[PDB]
RNA sequence: GCGCACGGCUCAGUAACACGUGCCUAACCUAACCUCGGGAGGGGGACACCCCCGGGAAACUGGGGUCAAUCCCCCAUAGGGGAAGGGCGCUGGAAGGCCCCUUCCCCGAAAGGGCUGGCGGCCGAUCCGCCGCCAGUCGCCCGAGGGUGGGGGCACGGCCCAUCAGGUAGUUGGCGGGUUAAAGGCCCGCCAAGCCGAAGACGGGUAGGGGCGGUGAGAGCCGCGAGCCCCGAGAUGGGCACUGAGACA
């Protein structure tokens, strides 16, 4: 498989006409082919400690950098939002977060914050056993008793232990709560959720975020609910 | 299987009864299909698993002998032996050639049976009692 | 030659049924001696096959 | 016919090739593959314990194409092959239209392959015990 | 084993769900990769290279011998499918779906394999291995979701001619089936006469569609709508298949 520049998202932060005619393509991996940027490319042009693709490979062959607690020795990893990205040589630790500029920037965070991830729900399945199945916004899955899964609805978020496979919270997606929004336009604003228009399709429902008089507005599907007034994880 | 000679691609002709012409020249493999694989009425029962699309896989009943009959007024399950074949109501060509497809009127040991699954599709005969 | 290389096939083949049958310590005593005789008189190769043969079904 | 006859020795790994001509020609015109033929006939050509029965194992023709054993009659025929006997192929599922012969022996036959049948119960010694060419690289 | 179905070319066919925009598949498949849960037990076989012989002009190819596997197969279990009945429960706008219970029939997994280090034992220089355990690591199988690619459907939009006015008969629809990964006159059996058309059918002509390009103050006109990117089709003409997740390459 390849991937023509022209055909690369427009978010990714390369040039568009000056380079080669081909981009690093993400290998199907744990994100949205438009919604992720590959792990070399995250060395070559985010963090500019490669200046090539050999180097760059050479870098991620070595297994210095990790991925939200596990090494990833593959060059064309997708790395996506809230991912937690880890030097292992240096100690520096980076969450992608929404920007209002690159759209999705890798900001340094906390060590004590790096073994967390707030994922937002994206749908729940009945498994065997009768156990729940949550299914969150980067694919990743989570097998639950189904009293735990009952209460737990779609488009609420988790913050969810990657050490210990665990739910270490739940935040219901309720009126009033801080959100962020994680998509299109108005994309990196952060704000209370404090207006909704429901449509027949829960997914495409307007909502609309205030920042003190800042409104924006988006639909249901573009947000994700951060906590209440003060945001769990360090986003910004 | 997938084979040109049962295609199931589109049609040349417009809803206003004109030709069109053809947008491919050639006929895809997504779009082709097999021939008919029915089960005969035998002695013995023959089973084949086929390779499919996907590399899925489907039992082919190419010879059947026993039908699971089901007694709803028992509610119980026998495995019964086909004498014959009453009917075929979609094609009479069927019954008349020993052939079962669904929706057939089977003659097993106890009694007149209708089939109720796609015998060339699931390989065996689930067959309800009338 | 050929007299030698015919009986050094005999052996062979014995030896193969004996550890066919298991005895592995007549198989590898049979395996010795036919060697020795292979190595002094060039066999070696000629052997070869049923050298390969043996080996396998006594590290069997 | 004229041929050129193999006849391998399953004891001993090896095979011995022999011009066959005039007597035994006829004899191994007819054969179908897998046939029966006492070791006796080849008393001329090759010293054989009274226990050994030669099995026609296959042959090659006056263009090189080979006897396929699946094919009857001593026909020429060509198959779309997918299989070892008569066609190698290069490519996972690649099928080819191959030329081959029947199983019946015929004239125009250049190479007859033979195998040896010792008795049941048999432990003596090889009845080839070295190659020619083997023995003639062994002695120089 | 994996890849070669990507990449490269070109513009015959095509006035079409081809293409563009906006939506679907609750009617579907998907190797490689991601995540969550679970599993890896017993047994067997063959074919290369190779050795001994070849045959044939070449292409190619025969017989015997012999060592292996993450090669091929059987067994067990897990799992899966079909028919029928029931249900708190799940998703979702909506269950013909998921999960649970019940019955029968049917199909039916796996490579603990490689490496590293440690331990122990068997074995022998004619050996430089084999076996049992542990940790690390790359792997293998099942279930669910994602990812990616693909198949299919829908509404609308973009040529000329009436010196082309009636066209259509599997044609239009229904019912029951077969096939498919999956809906569908896709195909088949029966039933009805329906369907399109002057808001231009049908017929002919021209043409790959789009982003876009030239020109003009602009409306607009033109396609130099060749080169660059996206989709389509094709590989001398016309057909049909193997393998495979995927080709009719
Ligand atoms: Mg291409
Ligand atoms: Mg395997
Ligand atoms: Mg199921
Ligand atoms: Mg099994
Ligand atoms: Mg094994
Ligand atoms: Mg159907
Ligand atoms: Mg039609
Ligand atoms: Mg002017
Ligand atoms: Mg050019
Ligand atoms: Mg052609
Ligand atoms: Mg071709």
């Amino acid at each position: 498989v390849h991937l023509r520049k022209s055909l690369a998202p427009y978010w990714w932060p390369i040039p568009r006409k000056a380079g080669g005619v081909w981009a690093v393509r993400p290998s199907t991996g744990p994100h949205s082919l438009e919604y992720s940027l590959p792990l070399a490319v995250v060395v070559r042009d985010v963090l500019r400690y490669a200046k090539t693709l050999r180097e760059a490979r050479y870098i991620i062959s070595r297994g210095y950098i990790k991925v939200d607690g596990v090494v990833r020795k593959d060059y064309k990893f997708p790395i996506g939002l809230m991912d937690v990205v880890e030097i292992v040589p240096t100690g520096e630790i980076y969450r992608v977060v929404p920007d209002e500029a690159k759209y999705y920037d890798l900001k340094p965070i906390p060590s004590s914050e790096a073994a967390l991830k707030p994922l937002r729900v994206e749908g729940k399945t009945a498994v065997s056993g009768g156990r729940i199945q949550l299914h969150f916004h980067d694919g990743r899955n989570l097998i639950l008793p189904p009293d735990v899964g009952r209460q737990i609805k779609t488009f609420d978020t988790v913050v969810y232990d990657l050490e210990n496979k665990a739910i270490k919270t739940h935040l219901p997606l309720r009126l009033g709560q801080l959100a962020v929004v994680t998509h299109g336009g108005n994309i990196g604003f952060v704000g209370q959720f404090f207006e909704v228009v429901w449509t027949l399709k829960r997914r495409q429902s307007v909502v609309a975020l205030r920042k003190g008089e800042e409104v924006r507005r988006t639909i249901l599907d573009y947000i994700m609910v951060i906590g209440t007034e003060a945001p769990v994880v360090k986003i910004s | 299987m997938k084979l040109g000679a049962f295609y199931k691609g589109g049609d040349l002709v417009k809803p206003s009864g004109g030709k069109k012409g053809r947008v491919r020249k050639t006929k895809k493999k997504a779009l082709g299909g097999g021939p008919p694989q029915i089960p005969k009425l035998g002695e013995e029962d023959i089973r084949y698993v086929e390779r499919v699309r996907g590399g899925n896989h489907k039992v082919r009943l190419r010879q059947a002998r026993y039908a699971n009959v089901y007694i709803p007024k028992e509610r119980r399950h026998v495995k019964a032996k086909i004498l014959s074949i009453v009917s075929s109501p979609s094609n009479p060509d069927y019954a008349r050639r020993n052939y079962i497809v669904k929706g057939a009127i089977i003659q097993t040991e106890v009694g007149k049976a209708v089939v109720t699954s796609r015998p060339g599709q699931d390989g065996v005969i689930n067959a309800v009692l009338i | 030659l050929e007299a030698v290389a015919a009986k050094l096939i005999t052996r062979l083949r014995e030896a193969e049924r004996l550890a066919l049958e298991g005895k592995t310590s007549e198989a590898k005593a049979i395996l010795k001696e036919v060697l020795k005789e292979a190595r002094e008189r060039g066999l070696e190769k000629s052997l070869r096959n049923l050298l390969l043969r043996v080996k396998a079904l006594l590290r069997r | 016919p004229t041929f050129k006859l193999v006849l391998s020795d399953p004891l001993s790994g090896k095979a011995r090739q022999f011009e066959i001509k005039d007597p035994l020609a006829q004899r191994f015109v007819g054969l179908r593959i897998g046939e029966e033929i006492d070791g006796t006939v080849l008393k001329e050509l090759i010293e054989l314990p009274k226990g050994v029965k030669i099995r026609i194992t296959g042959g090659s023709g006056v263009e090189g194409a080979p006897m396929h054993p699946g094919v009857p009659g001593p026909v020429k025929r060509y198959i779309l092959a997918d299989g070892p006997p008569g066609y190698r192929p290069r490519k996972r599922g690649m099928r080819k239209k191959k030329l081959v012969r029947g199983d019946t022996i015929t004239d125009s036959i250049v190479q007859i392959n033979a195998v040896l049948v010792y008795p049941e119960g048999y432990s003596g010694p090889p009845a080839i015990p070295l190659g020619a060419k083997e023995l003639e690289k062994l002695k120089g």
